[PDB]
RNA sequence: CAGCCGCGGUAAUUCCAGCUCCAAUAGCGUAUAUU
């Protein structure tokens, strides 16, 4: 579309074909860019989880404050995120309405956790890295990017043996043991 | 081979042009003037010439000073009273109550000054005046452009004070 | 060219840092840098270097300025540091 | 620390006293050395010097 | 200096090194402590700095500039001095000579 | 007192230059040129606004 | 600055201007006919590749009003190569020799002079600078020379009379463009000795607006002249608000 | 100069290592082929060092000078804002007591 | 006049009239009754010392939108005072510039669209 | 926060050289009242 004269924009301020009001900013553009998320349902699915969370939330507030019913649920779902890692912390318990995010479940899938272990440069190294069989967690290979990795789980998310990552890294240090097969 | 990595393309918001708000995106220091010494403007003398605010009028006329007359009592010296066109549009804006203040704006001992801006706002008006030339005394009650007036070296300010015209920043009015 | 600018790049450089060519004479603040063209001229009614070195009172004082600045520069360090040890040693 | 007294029974009288350098580190006497007599060890907040000179300041 | 007299804000002279430790150098005072100490306190703690990264690297960590830098075998990184190579070919030493 | 005055007028003469380009007559002897150098960038002219 | 001295040349902001650095600046343009100079201006001589031999000339800001005023720090000189530029106010022609220089091979500058022994040089220098046409007349009549001049780019007017206003509107109101643009030299004393400059600068001004041109930018020329000004302005024969 | 251990060289990470060249013990080709040029360059190698020095050593003078300025008229730019604000605030309390 | 829990419970009586549909207490009401009388407590406390301009700022809604919905408002509100003035029934005196509550009100949230009044001829 | 008080020394010591800057000037401050 070529640019809208003064006369015209006035009779077409409504006019836009790449920004509509139902696609919400393109948030889920934005966040898929930004975490190298490839199925495009991946963001609709995580909204839908943590739609869940903010209503259950909701309604535990509505809950009155001094029951331990709701204490206990809220401290229960608090504990499960946080143990999970998509909570950072356990203090507050606005955080369930206002910290719960699609980022915040994509910041736990498996590229994102290698670059923030350094293990790869970029999320997109990571993702190559990932389908090309070179990460395990614990003896397990994992090829799926989309893995969710828990914090407890961070502790075993390695490089494969037999890796030319592996030994690139080991021959850059010098410590190269080719009995341990490196 | 394939490539690794395989995205789907989609509208980036950050970097498209078709979009709004990515189609969005020397020095001047102005001189001093040689009509002023470092607070003193000393290139000013008689005849001066007076910059008239709408609210110098109407006190004018509510204290019952002459504005010829009452600027030739302040100042001893002869003086050319100008009305901007702002001015003038403004004090008749103002309505039906205040055809007095039109009338005595409109006597002819007062010169007008022909303006070349949109809208009619006095004070920015005057304050571009004395920016840019500094020939004019500024005769104002109004408290913001006081200020502005005072703000600007070597710009005389005129007010309307109990029975007659006072003048301030004209080391000459003695 | 590159060889144009490697023959004339002293006189660019005078001309770069002429506010510390003579002490009496002092400039406006420039910034300036060496632009993508430019050309050499010759006044009608020797380059700038061949020239400067030709005057022996600006010498002279150059060398003063830099002696000044090498006491300057070599005062407090290892020559210091190590004639102080030696001060212990001696005794 | 020495030259500041002439036996460790002078230095044992003083332990535990302020002490401090013309530098304005602060220190304390700890105890007296066996040898040789004058000698004491002190224990200031930083290192010192050896061109620094502790005083105590006494009435 | 509204009601100080001239007298009561006179200079107090510094004094010097005893000559009997003149071999010594320098008196230091509380100008010069506060250099030194400041100065040990920076590389301390840019030191303190250093054995914490050390200390919490990551063994599997990759870069791709790995297949370029050099570790040698005292277990150092090797920093070419002339590299931004070092090597000249036959055809230019031929040149050269 | 007179004498301060004096100072104080050739203090000010003094800074006035600093402050704005001052008249000092014509040039007399050949053209030199700019003894401080010529700036392209700047730009002294006060602009009229609306 | 003497003979002999080697400087640097490199372009200024404005177009058609340049600097040549050394120990002092200089402004300097590119000399229509190399080997003359006009009034006795230093020259610069430049090998430029076989070398063929470019001068320039130093433009003096005690002689000429618009290199005051260009070292003085304007901002728009609508004096540009390749533009048709209208001087009143011509005299001998040194300034006009420089404005020659700006706009180059492919300008015109119409040099209107009513003086006929200024005119005689104006006349003999138009030999060897091909862009300037001297116009011998009136600049108070824009009338009479109507079949001589068409259309220009741009109007300087170093006239000093109480009435330039009048022939500056006379002038641009036949001979300028639309969106054209208007640079005009005042002297308050030729104007009107009686009152101050800070008050003729701001009646010519006024002046200027009244007849639709609408000034840009102000710069007063010290320390090279007295109570000199440079307005330029634009002429906007739509409307100025 | 801070000295940093070898062991902590040894363990740092691959962002964080510290770049040490070695001095060189023996003469290579190039530089035994290098041209040294004498007489009037050496002259001009002289000239242009002590220009260049001369240089620095002024712009960090007044560089040096500038901030010591700076910091005195900060200092009384300080002194105006704690008397400003108090007067505000004195003035503050003087209106809301008219409303 | 000093006690606390009769003069809220007489101020949020609306509210838990609506939203009941007693229940009072704090450690027994729940829902919507909870979290509107909350509101309505902490916008009364924020009320003294904070500017009304940051304490009450209306839901952003399209020109046509409120301007109808403040037209439908003031329909029903001057239908009931038609209604209990033809069947002569006294009411709480309202101010002149201010809107009337009603169960309309509690019930469909209107006063954050579209205010407790007009500000604009409020200001005039 | 402050510092005429330091360790010796009063013919004893030549030291931020008498620390720098501002304004009025044979005039120039303070207190209280008052426009
Ligand atoms: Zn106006």
């Amino acid at each position: 579309v070529r640019k809208l004269k003064h006369h015209e924009q006035k009779l077409l301020k409504k006019v836009d074909f790449l920004e509509w009001k139902q696609d919400q900013g393109h948030r889920d553009t934005q966040v898929m860019r930004t975490y190298h998320i490839q199925n495009r349902e991946d963001y609709h699915k995580y909204n839908r989880i943590c739609g869940d969370i903010r209503r259950l939330a909701n309604k535990l507030s509505l809950l009155p404050p001094t029951d331990p019913f709701r204490r206990k649920h809220e401290q229960l779902l608090l504990d499960k995120l946080y143990a999970m890692g998509v909570l950072t912390t356990k203090s507050k318990i606005s955080d369930l309405e206002n910290k719960v995010t699609v980022s915040a479940i994509c910041r736990r899938r498996l590229p994102v956790i290698m670059h923030r272990l350094k293990m790869a440069e970029t999320i997109q190294d990571a993702v190559k890295f990932i389908e090309q069989g070179h990460v395990r967690v614990g003896p397990n290979l994992i090829n799926d990017p989309a893995y969710l990795v828990t914090r407890n789980m961070e502790d075993y998310v390695t490089w494969v043996d037999n890796s030319k990552i592996k030994k690139t890294l080991l021959r850059y240090r010098n410590q190269i043991d080719d009995f341990d097969f490196s | 081979t394939r490539k690794f990595g395989l995205v789907k393309r989609t509208l980036n918001t950050k970097k498209d042009q078709r979009l709004k708000k990515n189609q969005e995106n020397t020095r001047n220091i102005p001189q001093v003037s040689s009509a002023l010494f470092f607070q003193y403007n000393q290139a000013i003398k008689p005849p001066y010439q007076v910059l008239i605010d709408t609210n110098f009028i109407n006190f004018s006329i509510q204290k019952k000073v002459d504005i010829v007359r009452g600027m030739m009592d302040c100042l001893l010296a002869k003086c050319n009273p100008l009305i901007t066109d702002c001015v003038m549009a403004e004090l008749e804006k103002l309505g039906p109550k205040y055809r007095i203040a039109l009338k005595l704006a409109r006597d002819p001992r007062i010169k007008r000054l022909s303006c070349s801006h949109k809208g009619t706002y006095a004070d920015d008006c005057l304050v571009h005046r004395v920016l840019q030339h500094k020939c004019y005394i500024v005769a104002t009650n109004d408290a913001g452009l006081k200020q502005r007036i005072r703000k600007i070296p070597g710009i005389p300010l005129m007010s309307v004070g109990g029975h007659a015209y006072v003048i301030e920043k004209l080391p000459d009015v003695f | 060219d590159d060889n144009m600018r490697r023959e004339v790049q002293r006189d660019l450089l005078l001309i770069k840092h002429r506010a510390a060519l003579d002490p009496k004479r002092h400039y406006k603040k420039q910034r300036w840098e060496v632009p993508e063209r430019f050309a050499i001229g010759t006044i009608i009614e020797s380059t700038i270097l061949e020239t400067l070195m030709g005057d022996e009172a600006s010498n002279k004082y150059f060398k003063r300025k830099y002696n000044e600045i090498q006491e300057k520069s070599t005062s407090g360090r290892k020559a210091h540091y190590k004639k102080m040890k030696e001060m212990r040693k001696k005794r | 620390i020495k030259d500041m007294f002439s036996s460790a029974m002078e230095v044992a009288r003083f332990e535990g006293a302020q002490i401090k350098t013309v530098s304005g580190i602060r220190g304390e006497i700890k105890r007296a050395l066996s040898k040789p007599e004058g000698h004491y060890r002190a224990a200031f907040e930083d290192k010192i010097l050896m061109s620094d000179i502790v005083i105590l300041r006494s009435w | 200096a509204k009601l100080v007299h001239d007298v009561q804000k006179k200079q107090h002279r510094e004094r010097s090194q005893l000559t009997s430790r003149s071999r010594y150098g320098f008196l230091e005072k509380h100008k010069d402590y506060v250099k030194r100490a400041q100065d040990f306190h920076r590389k301390q703690s840019t030191l303190k700095v250093l054995r914490e990264k050390a200390k919490e690297r990551n063994p599997d960590e990759y870069y791709h500039a790995m297949h370029s830098r050099k570790t040698d075998a005292k277990g150092l990184l090797i920093s070419s001095r002339h590299g931004d190579d070092e090597s000249l070919s036959m055809d230019q030493v031929k040149l050269l000579k | 007192s007179r004498v301060k005055k004096r100072k104080k007028y050739q203090k000010a003469q003094k800074k006035l230059k600093s402050v704005r380009a001052v008249y000092s007559g014509g040039q007399s002897g050949v053209y030199e040129g700019e003894k401080t150098g010529i700036k392209k960038g700047l730009t002294r002219s006060v602009k009229f606004k609306n | 600055a003497r003979g002999g001295a080697k400087v640097v040349i490199e372009p200024h902001r404005h177009a058609g201007v340049y600097i040549a650095r050394g120990k002092e600046d200089l402004l300097v343009t590119k000399n229509m006919a190399p080997g003359e100079s006009v009034y006795g201006e230093k020259r610069i001589s430049v090998e430029e590749p076989p070398p063929t031999k470019v001068e320039y000339r130093v433009w003096n800001p005690f002689r000429s009003k618009l290199a005051a005023g260009i070292m003085g720090g304007l901002d728009e000189l609508f004096i540009a190569p390749g533009k048709k530029v209208l001087y009143l106010g011509a005299a001998s022609g040194t300034s006009v020799s420089h404005v020659s220089d700006v706009v180059g091979p492919e300008g015109v500058v119409y040099a209107v002079e009513f003086s006929h022994r200024p005119g005689r040089e104006l006349i003999s220098m138009a030999k060897k600078r091909p862009n300037i046409i001297p116009i011998i007349e009136d600049a108070r009549h824009p009338q009479k020379y109507r079949m001589l001049i068409g259309m220009v780019d741009c109007v300087f007017a170093d006239v000093a009379q109480p009435d330039q206003a009048r022939i500056i509107a006379l002038n641009s109101h036949m001979f300028l463009k639309d969106q054209g643009g208007v640079v005009i030299s005042i002297k308050a004393n030729c104007i009107d000795s009686t009152v101050d400059a800070e008050t003729v600068f701001a009646r010519e001004v006024q002046k200027l607006r009244e007849e639709r041109i609408k000034p840009l930018e102000q710069l007063t020329l010290e320390p090279y002249e007295r109570d000199h000004c440079i307005v330029v302005g634009r002429y906007m024969r739509s409307g100025l608000k | 100069g801070l000295k940093v251990p070898k062991a902590v060289q040894k363990e740092l990470p691959f962002k964080s290592q510290i770049h040490q060249m070695k001095p060189q013990k023996k003469k290579t080709y190039m530089a035994k082929r290098a041209v040294v040029l004498g007489g009037d360059e050496k002259k001009a190698r002289s000239f242009i060092q002590k220009v260049l020095t001369i240089s620095k050593a002024k712009d960090s003078k007044r560089k040096e000078q500038k901030a010591s300025q700076r910091k005195e008229r900060l200092k009384k730019l300080a002194k105006m804002e704690e008397e400003k604000s108090q007067r505000d605030k004195e003035k503050k309390k003087e209106y809301f007591a008219q409303n | 006049q000093n006690d606390l829990e009769l003069q809220q419970f007489l101020r949020e009586s609306h509210l838990l009239s609506a939203f009941n549909n007693i229940v009072y207490q704090d450690d027994q009401v729940i829902g919507k009754a909870r979290s509107r009388t909350l509101e309505m407590r902490l916008n009364r406390l924020s009320r003294v010392n904070g500017h009304q301009d940051k304490i009450n700022k209306l839901e952003k809604v399209p020109m046509h939108i409120r301007r109808g919905m403040i037209d439908k408002h003031v329909k029903r509100i001057k239908k009931y005072e038609q209604e209990a003035a033809e069947g002569g029934i006294v009411l709480s005196k309202v101010k002149k510039g201010q809107f009337r509550k009603i169960e309309s009100t509690y019930k469909k949230d209107i006063e954050r669209r579209i205010g407790g009044s007009i500000k604009a001829r409020d200001k005039e």
